[PDB]
DNA sequence: CAAGACCAATCTTTACACTCTGTGAGTATTAAAGTTACCTATAGCGCCAAGTGCGCAAAGGATGAGCTAGTTTTT
């Protein structure tokens, strides 16, 4: 794709920065005055008003701009058909695993090489006279000045619409040096996020070695990134992935296997469990799952006791559900690739149907 | 006896998978070219199983870097016939030190008995590597392996 | 002979590097005395438009010739070379060319060809069977 | 305009080297396997040139992991043509910039002066490298001067 | 703490300049035709003006209604 000014003029820009084009103005940047700075822990959400001219921009470019441009295969987040179970299916065919955070993935980006990967696919020419370029004036809704980090200049963060692609985008140069490297070790390589995972299916103690840690760090030292060396994990036949256990006992031509841990479905045993006990809907709600009706959220009064019994039961008929969905993902998947354990497939038949009939039981319950 | 044929980022394939073969497998379809590259796939594994000097087979986009060809063999009817006691010939014992010799021997003493010796079907899976400089890996090294196949 | 032609297609066994069966086609069907064209007076007009001194093409296509030398070129090769510099550009497609070609230029003349096709369907989607017909 | 062919550990030479070319070259002897072999070894570098899928040449042992063909040009004639005061044109300025250049840019002022002699020959010298993993490595990485070569 | 290893494609080829029509020794030297040339597309619901919008979210009758929202990963 080539984007020129009248694709700008018309498609990325059809209503809200129109009048800043006929004037001869140039497109301003976003200001302290549009974002919020939403705080978790350690760390810093930016989100843009649901009312504001870049948003509908930002949204205009995921759709029509940042979504043809070519990626790489062992990216498989934030792109269409990609899923976590995909990062991991890769792997079962190995023996050895190995596991790798990247630090500070999206602060570390550098907007000069947002600018350089975005620069072939925008056409290099003046969008409003002689001040502003198209390119800069398209990258204009994607920065931001921090005023927490004006050290580092103005960076693409986080809770923004845009900022996955262009991570992908920025990362696909990475991506691929790192799987050309793997490529002459026989190492597979998969990567979601900022979270790589390598899997080596021979016999050999390469992924423990501190070789390979250096020469990752190395790679990544080309676009400034670093390793976490706090979350570094390295293990022959078994490994466990927030929940999800890979095993392979080895052997030549052997075929791993994909589970999910105890603890992994320990809320929905409990929540189960509790349902099955005759438990109040509201304490069930409240301590298992994190769901609670503020009394601030109430606006009209009307009637009082007839809101929150409604919106108790349907917040756990979607949890229910979502569950549900998630667990038949489970199954779809192994429908695909044939790569579960078969007391696994059992036991998740059987919360199945348990959960199913704790659903026709509530819903029973609420018709009556 | 293959079982599954997984096709990864060559030709005009990015992730092919055909599995459940039948005896009568009939193949029909308009995209006449997407069979020949499917043929074509399959005739270079086979020669470069039996160490045949041939030209590498193209990539479908040049964003990545490697190209995946991956075969599963059903090995049940060849362990039936190995294991059992009644057999004492060369072969069968080339064919147990070659195929089920490595993944029997990291087994305990519980998974061997009363787990695989009742209705279980073994699988053997060989996978071809292609990389950027028309470089192919196996993920077995052994070409005795290959040869057996 | 030459007021009633016979021509034999093979679909099975067919050459699509081979475009003799067109050329002869063409050649057959046509209404115009080639021979009326001056060869010097072409290779003039050649010459002054493509030169950056008078007399330049002439010279280099002499110098070919005279170690080029073999058998005058026939009229049939004129009357092709004259096609081909006029034209812009050189299973089933083939066999559709054909038959198509042959309907349009025998609508001047009184030549009337017979043709005859063995196994039209030869590796063909039943669509493209139908499509073709 | 050549001058050197050089083949190291390939098909039946362990280290041959070619050169004092004339304008007329016969080529006799009872060896007609050597004939072939320097034929297949010219066509297959001339084949690398422009990029084109060929099966790389066997071993003459397999106790090395290289295999190595070197060709050297003279290029006196289009230096000459090149470099002069007389002809502005698209290819005369593409040939240095491609052929020549990169090595009088790293010259004094007293080098280009002593390089400007009538009795000077100019060199340009490719390699070609074949690995154990049918690997193809140029000393130059440039495809600009191999189409150019 | 620093570090070799810094993507693919960006449209594709092809090709001497001069005065002399056969020959050329720059302190840093591609470019103009031809042939193409690609597609992006929409969200709650209903209504009347039929998509460029307006109203409303109580019916209904133009601003009391009434008013929830899945899992996991990255983070």
């Amino acid at each position: 794709i080539l984007v020129d000014k009248v694709f700008y003029e018309k498609i990325l820009s059809v209503e809200s920065f129109k009048e800043n084009i006929i004037t001869q103005s140039a497109i301003p940047k976003i200001s302290n005055k549009e974002v919020r700075l939403i705080s978790s822990g350690s760390k810093i959400f930016y989100a843009i008003n649901n009312t504001s001219p870049h948003s509908h921009v930002q949204l205009r470019l995921n759709r029509f701009f940042l979504s043809h441009i070519p990626l790489n295969s062992a990216a498989k987040a934030f792109v269409r058909g990609g899923s976590y179970l995909k990062y991991l299916e890769p792997h079962i065919y190995g023996s050895s695993y190995c596991r790798l955070d990247i630090s500070s993935f999206f602060n570390n980006i550098s907007f000069d090489d947002v600018k350089q990967s975005l620069s072939p696919y925008i056409k290099d020419e003046y969008l409003i006279g002689t001040e502003q370029k198209l390119i800069d004036a398209i990258l204009n809704s994607v920065g931001y000045e921090s005023p927490i980090r004006k050290d580092k200049g103005m960076i693409i963060p986080m809770g923004f619409r845009t900022s996955p692609a262009i991570s992908n985008i920025v990362f696909r140069k990475m991506d691929l040096l790192i799987q050309d490297f793997c490529a002459k070790k026989g190492v597979i390589y998969s990567r979601y996020a900022d979270d790589m995972l390598f899997s080596n299916p021979r016999e050999s103690k390469l992924l423990m070695s501190d070789y390979f840690i250096d020469e990752i760090s190395s790679l990544l030292s080309i676009m400034g990134f670093n390793i976490n060396q706090s979350k570094y994990i390295s293990r022959e036949k078994e490994i466990s992935i927030n929940g999800y256990v890979i095993e392979n006992k080895g052997g030549n031509g052997s075929i791993g296997t994909i589970r999910l841990s105890k603890s992994k479905l320990n809320t929905v045993l409990k929540v189960t469990h509790a349902l099955a006990q005759n438990i109040p809907y509201k304490n069930i709600c409240n301590k298992y799952i994190k769901v609670r009706l503020k009394e601030k959220n109430i606006k009209y009064e009307s009637k009082k006791d007839e809101f929150e019994k409604k919106y108790y039961r349907d917040q756990l008929i979607n949890y229910l559900g979502g569950y549900r969905s998630y667990l038949i993902s489970l199954v779809k998947f192994h429908s695909e690739y044939k790569c579960v354990n078969s007391d696994f497939i059992i036991q998740i038949n059987g919360i199945l149907n348990d959960i199913q009939n704790h659903i026709q039981k509530i819903k029973k319950n609420r018709r009556l | 006896t293959i079982e599954s044929i997984r096709v990864k980022n060559l030709l005009s394939f990015d992730d092919v998978i055909l599995r459940d073969f039948r005896d009568i497998n009939c193949i029909i379809g308009r995209n006449n070219v997407g069979k020949s590259n499917l043929l074509k796939v399959i005739r270079y594994f086979y020669a470069k199983l039996e160490n045949k000097k041939v030209i590498p087979l193209d990539f479908h986009t040049n964003y990545n870097a490697v190209g995946e060809i991956t075969f599963t063999f059903d090995t049940t009817r060849i362990k039936k016939i190995v294991t059992s006691r009644k057999n004492n010939g060369r072969f069968h014992k080339h064919i147990y030190n070659t195929l089920f010799k490595s993944s029997s021997v990291k087994l305990n003493f519980e998974e061997l008995i009363a787990r695989k010796n009742s209705t279980n079907k073994s699988f053997f899976s060989l996978t071809l590597t292609i990389c950027k400089d028309d470089s192919v890996m196996w993920s077995v090294d052994d070409p005795k392996v290959r040869s057996l196949l | 002979a030459t007021l009633y032609p016979f021509l034999y297609i093979e679909t099975r066994h067919i050459d699509l590097y081979d475009w003799n069966p067109i050329w002869k086609l063409i050649s057959n069907l046509n209404s115009f005395n080639f021979d009326d064209v001056d060869h010097d007076e072409l290779v003039n007009f050649l010459d002054e438009k493509i030169s950056s001194r008078k007399g330049d093409y002439k010279k280099y296509i002499d110098r070919v010739v005279s170690v080029i030398d073999t058998k005058p070129y026939t009229y049939k090769e004129k009357v092709i070379n004259y096609i081909k510099v006029a034209i812009k550009g050189d299973s089933n497609k083939f066999l559709e060319t054909l038959l198509h070609l042959l309907i349009t230029l025998t609508r001047t003349e009184f030549i009337s060809p017979i043709v005859y096709i063995d196994e039209p369907e030869v590796g063909l989607h039943p669509k493209l069977a139908e499509s073709f017909v």
